């Protein structure tokens, strides 16, 4: 139960971690404009997830 | 009469498995290619 309890809890923490950097990186690009460069800098840079 | 237990079927890494492992690979690599192909297309409509 530690062990999958840990492993639960670093993929959770692992999963926070890329949502947030979403956020950080999405906000800038989509406040006034909607331009994503379209998956170019799209996938380096950030989650290309958004609609566009 | 037969001292063998009636066992046919081949096993992987056969000559016969392998030929169509080899054949399966090929187009699977094709068919994985051209979803890179269509996902990069679609994501570059995208974003």
């Amino acid at each position: 139960v530690g062990m999958s309890l840990l492993a639960l809890i670093s993929i959770f923490a692992s999963c926070y971690m890329l949502v947030a950097a979403r956020s950080k990186c999405l906000t800038p690009y989509a406040l006034t404009p909607g331009a994503a460069v379209p998956w170019t800098l799209g996938i380096l840079c950030c989650a290309p997830r958004a609609h566009a | 009469a037969a001292s063998h237990s009636n066992v046919v079927f081949p096993d992987m890494s056969g000559t016969a498995l392998s030929w169509v492992q080899k054949i399966s690979g090929g187009l699977g690599a094709f068919a994985i290619g051209a979803i890179l192909v269509l996902v990069v297309v679609t994501c570059i409509g995208l974003r």
